[PDB]
């Protein structure tokens, strides 16, 4: 009541090392670390495979 | 008589329980079907039940 608190429960699914994606868990960001929104290019780099086996399901 | 088993399967809930219950050692890779994980947990020795929760996470 004194202040407004906004808390999100969030699950880890994978890690970026650099310009690439690794899938896994058991990885812990230290507290106070910043949280951002995902850009669309970062999202569409994932869910995309080599052009020889791409199926655009929608 | 000189025979033993090293059963391999994707669906432990489908392999008959009369043979899987005879396995004394286990080599457990990643499991993602809850119905199979519950079976493999219940079949495991008691001491390994605590450490067995890694199966969905192993990669």
């Amino acid at each position: 009541k004194d202040e407004d608190i906004f808390i999100l429960t969030v699950q880890p699914v994978g890690i970026f090392k650099g310009e690439e994606f690794f899938q896994g868990n058991s990885m812990l960001p230290s507290p106070t670390e910043p949280v951002f929104l995902v850009e669309d290019d970062i999202l569409n780099k994932i869910f995309s495979n080599e052009k020889t086996k791409i199926f655009h399901l929608g | 008589y000189g025979l033993s088993l090293m059963v391999v399967s994707q669906r432990p809930s489908e392999v008959s329980d009369t043979i899987l219950s005879q396995c004394n050692n286990f080599i457990n890779l990643r499991l993602t079907n809850i119905n199979d994980q519950n079976y493999i947990k219940n079949l495991l020795p008691d001491n390994s039940r605590s450490i067995s929760e890694i199966l969905p996470t192993l990669g």
